[PDB]
């Protein structure tokens, strides 16, 4: 939170502003906390909600935090005994902390190459993103934009999902589909950890025939 | 909020030890630098030793490596410096400053915050009353004063008719004996057409013996 | 180990020139760990620049430093009044700091001769054994000069200590105090005793003496 | 909400209206870049809403901005609690209309629900 | 297309008053910032005075700030300006440019636009034409010219058989003689194996006294 | 009182070369309000640089400035045949702006004698009671030269003025006439008419001179 | 045509201080087209540094080279012990390239002494009608030395032949040996043969000589 | 990975003609640029030419452009240098190398890879192996060796008692002498106390001669 640091340079100022757009990001995140008739009705993100809910257990973010302290994806079993799929996507704690906070927790801070402050607004601006889109929809959104999961995260994650080999294939091949198919839910944001559960669509039923009516 | 607090001053004679303290309030000493830096009389700055709380390692510098100790209370907030075998060449004002620097790929951090300073006197002598000698003026303007001769130790303090006199006064720093007492001046230029009406008689107040002394000040008076 | 040398020792400009602080190591040094800092008379240090050419917060942008290797500048662009003062630059290698000797800046003002006067001892100062006879130069300028006694024509040394005033404010002249110690005793074996004060601001030296028992 | 008309003319048309123009420090390029970016945002958030949108975006009120709204409303006590709860809600149920843009100054009008009823009892029935 | 136009030559007396303008096309001139450099012959620069529209503020050379005063006319884009009890050291050419600096934290700005400038000749002398002599020639490569002495004012335009000859050419600038009037030089190198043949007439013209005159150099004995 | 100075007073070098000129000043001016302008023979001046380091619009990028506090300098990296001309330092303060005396820039040139030349009054002269004698030097290099009139081996001095050509935009050269001006009087008082010349380009003085006729 | 000078030839200094290396060429080269590089005995050049102030993949940022127009300055900001070698300046227009003469950095030693030998030729040798005589200083510093033959006190010139050693890895001293070649009949007409040494380790010249 | 491979190292009498092959492995020759750079014996570095594969265009220096001739065969990745008319100052190591600058806008690349090198020595004399005499030793420090006299080509192997000894071992590098053959001096220091008991045997392979003599040195008297 508290920045020491009140520097009168240009660069100075630009990482001071990208920062609190860090700051403000996170307390946004805070805060949240013809014969139709006959169809049935089911609410589809219910999986998606336990999970979440789930998430405010105790030490539940702690065995996420444990079995990630290494890699970035990794297969978490969960106290409730079902196994789910978790993965770090980005590491703003460890450049922030490491990188920022001792110097600007200082009287007088300096920053002299200004590529610094770019390549700190690159990797903030996919947080930022996320934020925009969980604020506008309630933390409930769909379809899953590129900001949320891209494509090289989605497809590392479809390899590793404990689906069929056919599935892995079908899948794949028809990502931007998948996308419009599902939820991304805001769950939590404690411990110096934000996560959020990804509602995955998976296809029992492939290649049996169809066919479509036209009446008039 | 930071502020830096140290020990009163301390008189220590030669062979003994020195503890000085430097007190941190409104902000925590686990992540800040404090350092001990010394000036002699006249002379530049001298490093002596440090601490970075942000390693928790204590560095000294080899000239003072066998004889200086540097302690830090994070429970208090408070540092202090140890220093044993005390010399005539130790005899300075002692500072304790935020010299560390982070330095991390993005740039470069650093706090300027410094103690009062705790001047510290090294000698065999006790404390002594100050002596005072008028100085008699006489061509056309004439410079009058009063010789401050024999005290120990630091400080004194001078003033003309309690305060009221500011034009022409120039008043001397001290300097140290071989006796081990100190001697200062504190003279004041003024038209000589003033010989003859205005009574001048010098403020001396020693507040280490508590010794006041008013001397009148007087042209020839013969 | 690490030395450090500035030059030059002392600077005398006027406000709004320009001033030139060198600093050079003994070694080369990381730009990072050097830095410069200001005293004025009695006062714990100013932290001016650090990391080279890095300013601290509230730092005029008049100030500026520069450098690389052995070789270090603190430039000022248009010295202020509050500027004068005692300039230390200050190295660090492994949490190793050292620090140079200083430039002292002073003020630059039209040469000024001292005023001078000498002081007997006073009677009630012969009556403890002991004799100080007292010589002043009040007023001058600039900072070199000479203070040289003569009791009876004969030169005293080793027996005189001199004392320096801050520079005035005011005037911008120094004052110098040469106080000479002598018992009561070898006080009384002669009879006239001259300063003779030499200064650039007199073309000629200008001597101010007395004998032994003029009131 | 911003002032574009104080920064453009007073730091930089001074500049512009020359024949020789210098840029020294890039960083004011950036600051230029960042005061500028909500007011793209804002302008295509209109042209493909024909000036009606919902729900209220980010670009179009910061959560800063809207609680000074909230705080300053003529709405009951328990209303600014349950709406500064829930303010996401607001959000959703709330239209960003594009009125003018005249006289050196842009406006748009927001209209924010707000809630004459609270916390009597509700209820949902299923049928099937 | 941004154009400043300044007025005609002038010749004034000792001690009257010269007044110059300077017209702005294709631009504003609250916008814009107008100062006034003069130059004497062949000596430096010296600025006098000038006006910036941003502010609608004049700015004297304290030199000049005694007899010297500036006045800009916004509507019509105009600037003039005006100095009088004019001595012999005021003969010089005078221009009007745009040297306004803008300062601002983001950057600097500023125009380039300057006219095609005045001269001004200030002397007792009255209205003269001027006298044309021929320089006659007599190692291998041999020279002739004409020299045209004591006429009032400046300028004299001179060419060599109605612009037939280039190659060789040199025409010197004039000098101010004690009388007050200027005195030239003009000269060519030619072969000598042409002494004889080629007739050689340099064409000077002096606009002030109307006298235009060819005149014919020849070799003799 | 803001005094300017600029070193040299004229450089001479040749095309494709770096020039370099410094202006210095009397005390400290502020970046911003430093200039350089360049003017040509018969031209209002151009404006190259400003504020130090800032080029103006449609500058070749060959030319660069630099400086602070009193010392400044205009960097020329290549010099192009039409930068032969003379460069102004501009500074201004409180909008009052003060010019440098200007550096003129010449061609480097060969050192080349002048081919020397003497013209006697003409007879037509003579008719109108003024007697003007013209000494000519053309196409030589350095411009610094010396030309001393004898009549009859009588130096005269004080009657004498010298005009210089600016440099021929082909062959690099100068040219200088001296003209001589005396009454009908002392011209008539003596035979001999000589025109001294000395050069660098000439390693002895050559002097041309002429009887009555 | 581009003519490079650099100044000095030869650079001795220690490890960890700054080597300052000058570049300066006859006429103005492009910034972007000159360049530094390094060169080890027995190895093809390294490129280190081009356009002055830009490093290349893989060089530690020791290397800082800068200048513009006709004067250029490779800097090596704490001298590393691979760093000790020979090193060209290059320049470049109109894909014209010039090298510079190069200088050769040394190995800054305390002042050392030569040891002095001399040895005869082998009368296996003498056999064939050709004598070769060895003078050897083996490890001095610095490289600067002279050698000077007398037989039967005169000088002889022209017929002399050194070799030097690079600087060795260990004792960071230098070694020579001047080979003079002399005829059987020449050879057996004196008696004396010397080589004078003169060197900045000797107060005063050590010769040694021997018989026939 | 991209690989420089140089041809073997030549011999060629003075005035004939030597062809010198840079074969490119892992890369094509169409991106790259390819420079040929000499170096004298103990002498500085010469620039000869070039090729830059980007323009497809040869260039030489002015004083090599009368002899020198550069042959680029973009099919086998392969270049190829042809110089006639060797002489002794020809002898040298050269060496083939990727000096291009790409120049744009956004600002500059360029390439670091090298050949091994080729050692071209020019003389009329033929291979032959040299003569070995000893440096027999007569205080404290004593000092013997073994004279490799008149061979030719380069190299010559020295080691003392095969590799035994390397503490004080100094083996100099060959001169040439004036009847164009190669002369060099290979000694190593030891205890003057030594001289009684050890053997010292200097071997030596010549490889152009497959020529080997081991050659004990003794003391005499």
């Amino acid at each position: 939170k508290e920045i020491k640091c009140n520097g009168t340079d240009a660069k100075v100022k630009l990482i001071k502003q990208e920062l609190d757009k860090y700051k403000n990001a996170v307390t946004e995140l805070q805060l949240l906390m013809f014969l139709g008739f006959l169809l049935g009705v089911g609410s589809a993100i219910a999986s998606g909600v336990a999970v979440s809910k789930v998430l405010h257990l105790e030490g539940e973010v702690n065995k996420i935090k444990s079995a990630l302290l290494s890699t970035n994806k990794a297969v978490v079993s969960l106290s409730n005994g079902v196994s789910v799929l978790t993965s770090k996507v980005l590491d703003l704690k460890n450049y922030i902390d490491k990188q920022l906070l001792p110097i600007v927790n200082k009287q007088s801070c300096s920053i002299p190459n200004i590529e610094t402050v770019i390549e700190f607004q690159q990797k903030n601006n996919r947080l930022l993103e996320i934020t925009r889109e969980f604020s506008v929809n309630a933390g409930v959104t769909t379809p899953v934009s590129t900001y949320m999961l891209t494509n090289s995260e989605l497809l590392s994650l479809i390899n590793d999902m404990p689906i069929t080999n056919d599935q892995k294939k079908l899948m794949s091949n028809n990502v931007q589909i998948v996308r419009q198919q599902s939820y991304s839910i805001m769950s939590i944001i404690k411990e110096e950890v934000l996560a959020y559960v990804v509602q995955l669509p998976l296809y029992g039923v492939i290649d049996t025939p169809c066919w479509k009516l036209h009446t008039s | 909020q930071v502020q830096l607090v140290q020990s009163g001053a301390e008189v220590k004679k030669p062979g003994a030890t020195v503890k000085v303290s430097c007190k941190i309030s409104g902000h925590t000493l686990i992540k800040l630098s404090i350092h001990w830096v010394r000036q002699a009389p006249g002379k530049g700055l001298e490093w002596m030793g440090g601490y970075e709380g942000e390693v928790d390692e204590i560095f000294y510098a080899q000239k003072f490596q066998h004889r200086l100790t540097v302690i830090a209370d994070t429970a208090t907030d408070t540092v202090y410096m140890e220093l044993g075998r005390l010399t005539s060449d130790d005899t300075a004002v002692y500072f304790c400053g935020t010299l560390g620097v982070t330095v991390t790929e993005a740039g470069l951090g650093i706090d300027d915050y410094w103690g009062q300073g705790t001047l510290v006197t090294v000698s065999s002598a006790s404390t002594k009353g100050p002596s005072v000698f008028p100085l008699a003026p006489s061509g056309g303007t004439a410079a009058l004063g009063c010789l401050v001769k024999d005290y120990f130790p630091e400080p004194v303090t001078v003033s003309w008719n309690s305060g009221a006199l500011t034009s022409g006064v120039h008043t001397f720093p001290a300097v140290l004996q071989s006796s081990g007492l100190y001697s200062l001046s504190s003279v004041v230029t003024v038209p000589s057409s003033s010989l003859g009406t205005q009574t001048y008689i010098c403020n001396v107040n020693h507040k280490p013996s508590n010794t006041k002394v008013d001397k009148k000040v007087e042209p020839k008076s013969c | 180990e690490i030395v450090l040398t500035q030059s030059p020792g002392t600077l005398s400009l006027s406000p709004g020139e320009r001033a030139t602080l060198s600093c050079r190591a003994s070694q080369i040094v990381s730009r990072n760990h050097l830095a410069w800092y200001q005293q004025k008379p009695g006062q714990a240090p100013r932290l001016l620049i650090f990391g080279a050419s890095s300013r601290a917060t509230g730092i005029p942008v008049r100030f500026s430093g520069s450098g690389s290797g052995t070789d270090f500048t603190l430039t000022i662009n248009g010295l202020a009044p509050e500027d004068f003062a005692v300039y230390y630059c200050l190295s660090s290698d492994s949490s190793i700091f050292t620090f140079g000797q200083g430039t002292k800046v002073d003020f630059k003002r039209t040469v000024a001769a001292p005023s001078v006067f000498i002081f007997p001892p006073s009677d009630e100062q012969l009556k403890s054994g002991t004799a100080s006879v007292v010589c002043l130069l009040n007023n001058f300028y600039p900072r070199e000069a000479k203070v040289q006694w003569k009791v009876d024509n004969a030169l005293q040394s080793g027996n005189s200590q001199e004392s320096v005033t801050e520079q005035d404010s005011k005037d911008s002249t120094y004052s110098l105090s040469s106080t000479l110690t002598l018992s009561k005793a070898d006080y009384e074996k002669h009879k006239v005793y001259a300063c003779e004060v030499t200064h650039q601001g007199l073309s000629s030296p200008v001597t101010k003496s007395f004998n032994r028992g003029e009131c």
